[PDB]
DNA sequence: TAGGCGCCCGAACAGGGACTG
DNA sequence: CAGTCCCTGTTCGGGCGCCT
């Protein structure tokens, strides 16, 4: 129970950069830390054993230092791989344990989430039941938030979200957020709204309809 | 009874026959004393007539203790222990109080003719046959033989306790809770019972021995503390020493001291702090043993402030596990020292002192350093474990004291008590040659066949000065240089000698000596705010020496 | 009555009896050890119990082995060992494999009980009695002595020796890759293979071993930090010599003239193509110290010159195995001791420099007995003999420790010397 | 040269047990240094440690389940085990298992790792998603883009394979994570567009359910009202 | 008196290092 | 070097003190 500690969660950097992150443990682990990288596919590789020991085939651009309780990982000079979420494991004592991981991202113009709303398709209320997607795509950084404004009134009965990771090639995300009401309540209303709150405009973005 | 206890097998020096030692006559007053002595062993066993063909014997006579005006039995085997072979004693240490662990209830038992109750191995006797002379020049004395432990023979002692221990052997492993000392023909035992189980043991145990030939007879203690154990007290809740009685005569000659410092020591175990380097000197010297001899006020104060302490009364406790142990030193005169174990606050275990100089030329940490040694020794003996110790000698010290020195050292677990007088090295070497002190290059040489040789240097500045010295040789003399140059210098001067005996004491880092010459020198390095030595080898051709030794050179032979 | 196989008969050197040497205070924790150890011996009836009738004695103590978590008896037979020689080593000594030295890897074997299976002339057994103290001298000691070959007396292993051999007949020749040593209790195994191979080798000599009785320890490897069990293997090649080295100053003051001419003086004696003159000369006249000297060309010249000497193998220095060894010990500084090897002064078969353990706990006593230790088994691997030592260190003080730091089942013969910084010779820079 | 493959059940009932096994070549599980690691890691979540089996058989568990596991090997087939037991639906996961060795006095790692395994519990019958378009409504298109969506509603178990077109549309493409839904999966896909293709040329969703051996076109036809 | 241990002292002892002829 | 003295460390033996 050797509490391991990456306080950084969702770093964002750039090419060529130079990086830094810190492993704190919960005790004086005398340099028994080790550090993963896990690509986004989940393949997951050995780059530093012994907190500064490069693990054979790993490029030089990777440092290891720490100690007692405080230890950081270096990445000289950022490649396209480099890219990547990251953990360090202690082995001083069984439980053995891992960081939380440092998600290692990439820094790109803000921009803003583009929004697209829709109906319950015709099929989907056919069968009793009716769900309300709202798209909100390519926007940049990763938080952000949704509100469901129906008549007005909002409601958070029936919402569910999904965020995509980074996209490798244009760094945005998008996210997908459905509002599964049944179809006697969708056939008792008019107004329903999706209501995005990004950091790039002070009033919310919105887009809406009415049956 | 006698004992069905195998007999332990005993033969003589290599190469030896017993004694043949003829008899002294006695008196037909003391003779037919004896003989209703020995009748009465006879019958008792302890004792049996023997045949012509023995030859051996040993003398006997017959002495009245003044008081019972009842006659006693002597036997003098003086010869046959010079013949006796050798064992391999098996008593190691006495125990010690402090050692004991409070138990609800104890009991403290002794053993009647403990000796005259162990069978003498069959094939010595013949060995311990002694003659009680006739009234007159008539027929021959009565011959008898030992069948068991004669007193006042090599072997009684270590076969008694082998013995006693083979008989206890069974008992303890089926009351494996019940802590018994066996102490020659003495036993403490105690245990966590109660008042009542425990003589239902107690009494098993003497059931026990009864059968093995071992009389309990009735002087044993029950619920009676103070139990009266070893010279000691033995209290519910502590313990005190069987009081000491200090002799204060008139007139004190040498031997008469040692009656006093021996007794005087025996106290320091429970008495804190005991001062006896003072009258402890007075014997040194080839002295008699009858000698009168005045006491000084160096020595005077001694008995004086320590018949104080012996003065007030105190007392030990017992030993407590769980509650590790503590080891406490304090400074004292020239060469003493002084120290109290204990668990708790200040309720003392045992308390003692050191004053064994190891070495001529020795300092003060190596002997605070000796004393954790001894402490730790006599601490495993008592308890089988080392103490935590309390030292007045801060970490500053220490860290730099087993850093520079060549020799390997350490100290155990220990904290610093601030308490003085305090420990620390009073002067100090340099590493590297200081600018701002002339360079002085000593030496100095003497003749064996004459007792005579100088000793002086030569600065860079061209300075000299050679003193003559007579009754002393090559090694006082090169120490002797060293010791100009430490007057005849500022407060910061570099030296060199072609001697590692003279460099070697001084590194050493001395504060201490037996000399004076070297307490001088220490005094010298005290009083300097920087010196450094460095060596060269003599009759090599390097410079600054050369100078010095033509110098004082002036009587290299013949 | 164990075995009835026939007692080889002993007799300790002329005109010298046996050992009578007392029993040091022995700390509870380790009586109880050996009290067990010791009571659970003489039941198997390999020791018996005796009194006072017996005039000899040795002193027994235990260690808890670090290598394996459990108690080992261990008896200081030096004396006797001592008294009785003509015996194991000129009459029947054991051979030593040259190139025991020459592998990469070797293990040793704690082959002890394997002992204890074979009788002990009843004539001589009286010479190997002991005794056990209790604590606050409870009661008196608790003596014994031996019926079956001791463990730790240069005997056994000289006896056994024809059992040990056939022991490893099959071994031997089903491998004949690897070499074995048996020096007193132990067992020494070396291989050329990889490690890992290496360490499976040996863990199947265990095995053969036990086809036969000979149990031998269960080494533990944990899987916590510290895997000092990574180093249970020797290797006989980090094993480098010390030579000592001539400072290197762009300038030198007077002071620094003269060490370094001291130094060079010392090594004379070792080397003898170190010359002085020409380099002491420049230090003619009573000058201070702090004087900064300039290196003449005619001086510097030697300087850089005899130091080119001091870096190659010593003047044809043969080692005889017909004379004893001694090894010196120098305290140089933070954690760092130097020893030597001789069997003549001046005329050293090794040199070099025991490093550091990291748990050295900033233990002079410590570190010196491990280096004595470290120092011993290179000594048995290379020469196959054990060298006296010139222990740096009071006799008072070590005699008071180390034990508490000991883990080996043989001990060496050491004294104690108080010999300052000669020369900062026994190099240290 | 070293290489591991986890082999498994990749779905358990509720309460039940499952047996992960790891295949390795490379190495040893005989020598020395050598051991396996079992490593887990949620959906979404971070790496945990599970259990080592050493050589020595001196296996070391996590506490937290050391109740619910068990290690195993065929040292002879270069095999390695891990069983849980009475399994929860938190036990769903990803399992890797690494070939952790020591090497020296101070360094002990895992120095290769598996690809892992999905295991996850599910009491649910393996059932056919039932799809939905997405066409805009009232805010019919202007001469720009446009965006057009796709409903994969009610299937189990994973996964689905989307595309768009038949695979012709693979640009302004974007298929989210699925998520669980009664216990059963739902998941969006969101094509976009120029007007200028839509709705004049037919755009379509593909669908594909391994699992219920199914897949399903539907058209983006644009709304009516 | 015997055996044990402790203290304190002075003597014969052993070994290294330096000197001399 | 071979024979000798200086010096320091350790062992031993004697008194005593205490115990049984
Ligand atoms: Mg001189």
């Amino acid at each position: 129970d050797i509490q391991m500690t990456q306080t950084t969660s969702s770093l964002s950097a750039s090419l060529g950069d130079r990086v830094t992150i810190s492993c704190s443990a919960s005790q004086d682990i005398s340099s028994y830390l080790n550090w993963y990288q896990q690509k986004p596919e989940g393949t997951v590789k050995l780059l530093i054993y012994y907190t500064s020991s490069l693990h054979s085939g790993v490029p030089s651009r990777f440092s290891g230092s720490g100690s007692g309780t405080d230890y950081s990982l270096t990445i000289s000079n950022l490649e396209p791989e480099d890219i990547a979420t990251y953990y360090c494991q202690q082995y001083s004592k069984f439980p053995w344990t891992f960081g939380g991981g440092t998600k290692l991202e990439i820094k790109r113009a803000d921009a803003a989430p583009t929004v697209s709303i829709f109906p319950p398709s015709s099929e989907q209320l056919t069968s009793g039941g009716a769900s309300v997607v709202c798209f909100l795509n390519n926007f940049y950084p990763k938080d952000i938030n949704v509100k469901w404004k129906i008549d007005g009134s909002e409601r958070q009965n029936g919402v569910l979200n999904s965020w995509t990771d980074q996209d490798s090639k244009d760094s945005t995300y998008s996210m997908s957020s459905t509002l599964t009401l049944t179809k006697d309540e969708y056939e008792r209303h008019n107004s329903y709204t999706c209501e995005a709150t990004h950091k790039t405009s002070t009033s919310p973005i919105v887009k809406s309809f009415n049956r | 009874p006698i004992s069905p206890i195998e007999t332990v097998p005993v033969k003589l020096k290599p190469g030896m026959d017993g004694p043949k030692v003829k008899q002294w006559p006695l008196t037909e007053e003391k003779i037919k004393a004896l003989v209703e002595i020995c009748t009465e062993m006879e019958k008792e066993g302890k004792i049996s007539k023997i045949g012509p063909e023995n030859p051996y014997n040993t003398p006997v006579f017959a002495i009245k203790k003044k008081d019972s005006t009842k006659w006693r039995k002597l036997v003098d085997f003086r010869e046959l222990n010079k013949r006796t072979q050798d064992f391999w004693e098996v008593q190691l240490g006495i125990p010690h109080p402090a050692g004991l662990k409070k138990k609800k209830s104890v009991t403290v038992l002794d053993v009647g003719d403990a000796y005259f109750s162990v069978p003498l191995d069959e094939d010595f006797r013949k060995y311990t046959a002694f003659t009680i002379p006739s009234i007159n020049n008539e027929t021959p004395g009565i011959r008898y033989q030992y069948n068991v432990l004669p007193q006042g023979w090599k072997g009684s002692p270590a076969i008694f306790q082998s013995s006693m221990t083979k008989i206890l052997e069974p008992f303890k492993k089926q009351n494996p809770d019940i802590v018994i000392y066996q102490y020659m023909d003495d036993l403490y035992v105690g245990s966590d019972l109660e008042i009542g189980q425990h003589r239902t043991k107690i009494e098993e145990l003497r059931q026990h021995l009864l059968r093995w030939g071992l009389t309990t007879p009735d002087k044993k203690h029950q619920k009676e503390p103070p139990f009266l154990w070893m010279g000691y007290e033995l209290h519910p809740d502590k313990w005190t020493v069987q009081p000491i009685v200090l002799p204060e005569k008139d007139s004190w000659t040498v031997n008469d001291i040692c009656k006093l410092v021996g007794k005087l020591n025996w106290a320091s175990q429970i008495y804190p702090g005991i001062k006896v380097r003072q009258l402890s000197k007075l014997l040194r010297g080839t002295k008699a043993l009858t000698e009168v001899i005045p006491l000084t006020e160096e020595a005077e104060l001694e008995l004086a402030e320590n018949r104080e302490i012996l003065k007030e009364p105190v007392h030990g406790v017992y030993y407590d596990p769980s509650k590790d142990l503590i080891a406490e030193i304090q400074k004292q005169g020239q060469g003493q020292w002084t120290y109290q174990i204990y668990q708790e606050p200040f309720k003392n275990l045992k308390t003692g002192k050191y004053a064994r100089m190891r070495g001529a030329h020795t300092n003060d940490v190596k002997q605070l350093t000796e004393a954790v040694q001894k402490i730790t020794t006599e601490s495993i003996v008592i308890w089988g474990k080392t103490p935590k110790f309390k030292l007045p000698i801060q970490k500053e010290t220490w860290e730099t004291w087993w850093t520079e020195y060549w020799q390997a050292t350490w100290i155990p677990e220990w904290e610093f008590v601030n308490t003085p007088p305090l420990v620390k090295l009073w002067y100090q070497l340099e590493k590297e040659p200081i600018v701002g002190a002339e360079t002085f290059y000593v030496d100095g040489a003497a003749n064996r066949e004459t007792k005579l040789g100088k000793a002086g240097y030569v600065t860079n500045k061209g300075r000299q000065k050679v003193v003559p010295l007579t009754n002393t040789t090559n090694q006082k003399t090169e120490l002797q240089a060293i010791y100009l140059a430490l007057q005849d210098s500022g407060l910061e001067v570099n030296i060199v000698t072609d001697s590692q005996y003279a460099l070697g004491i001084i590194q050493a880092q001395p504060d201490k000596s037996e000399s004076e010459l070297v307490n001088q020198i220490i005094e010298q390095l005290i009083k300097k705010e920087k010196v450094y030595l460095a060596w060269v080898p003599a009759h090599k051709g390097i410079g600054g020496n050369e100078q010095v030794d033509k110098l004082v050179s002036a009587g290299i032979r013949k | 009555p164990i075995s009835p196989i026939e007692t080889v008969p002993v007799k300790l050197k002329p005109g010298m009896d046996g050992p009578k040497v007392k029993q040091w205070p022995l700390t509870e924790e380790k009586i109880k050890a050996l009290v067990e150890i010791c009571t659970e011996m003489e039941k198997e009836g390999k020791i018996s119990k005796i009194g006072p009738e017996n005039p000899y004695n040795t002193p027994v103590f235990a260690i808890k082995k670090k290598d394996s978590t459990k108690w080992r008896k261990l008896v200081d037979f030096r004396e006797l060992n001592k008294r009785t020689q003509d015996f194991w080593e000129v009459q029947l000594g054991i051979p030593h494999p040259a190139g025991l030295k020459k592998k990469k890897s070797v293990t040793v074997l704690d082959v002890g009980d394997a002992y204890f299976s074979v009788p002990l002339d009843e004539d001589f057994r009286k010479y190997t009695a002991f005794t056990i103290p209790s604590i606050n001298n409870e009661t008196p000691g608790i003596r014994y002595q031996y019926n079956v070959l001791p463990q730790g007396w240069k005997g056994s292993p000289a006896i056994f020796q024809s059992s040990m051999t056939k022991i490893l007949e099959p071994f031997k020749k089903q491998n004949p890759d690897i070499v074995i040593y048996q020096y007193m209790d132990d067992l020494y195994v070396g291989s050329d293979l990889e490690i890992g191979q290496h360490r499976t080798k040996i863990e199947e000599l265990r095995q053969h071993l036990l086809r036969w009785g000979l149990t031998t320890p269960d080494k533990k490897h944990q899987k916590e930090p510290p895997f000092l069990w990574m180093g249970y293997e020797l290797h006989p090649d980090k094993w480098t010599v010390q030579p000592i080295v001539l400072p290197e100053k762009d300038s030198w003051t007077v002071n620094d003239i003269q060490k370094l001419v001291g130094k060079l003086n010392w090594a004379s004696q070792i080397y003898p193509g170190i010359k002085v003159r020409q380099l002491s000369k420049l230090l003619r006249g009573t000058k201070a110290l702090t004087e900064v000297i300039p290196l003449t060309e005619e001086a510097e010249l030697e300087l850089a010159e005899n130091r080119e000497i001091l870096k190659e193998p010593v003047h044809g220095v043969y080692y005889d195995p017909s004379k004893d060894l001694i090894a010196e010990i120098q305290k140089q500084g933070q954690g760092q001791w130097t020893y030597q090897i001789y069997q003549e002064p001046f005329k050293n078969l090794k040199t070099g420099k025991y490093a550091r353990m990291r748990g050295a706990h900033t233990n002079d006593v410590k570190q010196l007995t491990e280096a004595v230790q470290k120092i011993t088994t290179e000594s048995i691997v290379i020469w196959g003999k054990t060298p006296k030592f010139k222990l740096p260190i009071q006799k008072e003080t070590w005699e008071t420790w180390w034990t508490e730091y000991w883990q080996a089942t043989w001990i060496p013969e050491w004294e104690f010397v108080n010999t300052p910084p000669l020369v900062k010779l026994w190099y240290q820079l | 040269q070293i290489t591991l493959k986890e082999s498994g059940p990749g779905i358990v009932q509720p309460s039940q047990p499952f047996r992960l096994t790891c295949t390795f070549s490379g190495f040893s599980l005989s020598t020395s240094g050598i051991g396996v690691t079992w490593i887990r890691q949620p959906s979404g979540k971070g790496l945990e440690w599970l259990a080592t089996i050493w050589w020595d058989d001196d296996n070391r568990y996590n506490p937290s389940l050391k109740s619910r596991l068990t290690v195993s090997k065929d040292t002879s087939n270069n095999q390695a085990f891990l069983n849980m037991m009475t399994v929860e639906t938190a036990d769903t996961a990803i399992y890797y298992c690494a070939q952790s060795a020591i090497t020296s006095v101070t360094d002990s790692a895992m120095d290769h790792w598996g690809q892992g395994t999905s295991v996850t519990v599910s009491s649910a019958k393996t059932t056919p998603p039932s799809v939905y378009p997405l066409a805009p409504g009232s805010a019919a298109q202007t001469n720009s883009m446009v965006t057009l969506g796709c409903l994969v509603k009610g299937y189990f178990p994973e996964p689905v394979t989307v595309t768009w077109n038949s695979g012709s549309l693979s640009s302004g493409v974007h298929t989210f994570p699925a998520v669980l839904q009664s216990d059963l999966y739902t998941l969006s896909s969101s094509v976009t567009v120029p007007s200028s293709t839509w709705p004049s040329e037919t755009v379509t969703c593909n669908v594909a359910h391994p699992a219920s051996s199914t897949k399903v076109d539907k058209k983006i036809v644009p709304a009516d009202c």
